[PDB]
């Protein structure tokens, strides 16, 4: 696919499946690791980790 | 015809937004007019997953 953010969705799908077993740090306190990979469609939503 | 009402038309030195509120009501001024819309929140933020 030719969307500008395919790898962040590829990472966050496994992170969504993996929550409860492995954790990752974040930038803020608003969002949680079980945030759906559909929502990461714009490059300001890329995780620093 | 009361000149003291039509301040904006009879005074070239007056700025366009110039009113005197307790004394008269001026009968003619600049008014702003909007075009905002108020759609439903369920239609502006989705939450599709």
């Amino acid at each position: 696919t030719t969307d500008p953010c395919a790898p962040v969705k590829a990472f966050m799908t496994l992170a969504n499946m993996m929550v409860g077993f492995e954790t990752i740090p974040m930038d803020n306190q608003i969002y949680t690791q079980s945030r759906r990979a559909s929502a990461f469609s714009t490059p300001h939503t890329w995780p620093r980790c | 015809i009361p000149v003291e009402r039509y301040n904006i038309l009879t005074n070239p030195d007056a700025p366009p937004t110039q009113i005197q509120l307790p004394e008269v009501v001026d009968l003619y001024n600049v008014v702003t007019r909007y075009a905002y819309e108020t759609p439903p929140i369920t239609a502006v933020v989705m939450g599709v997953p």
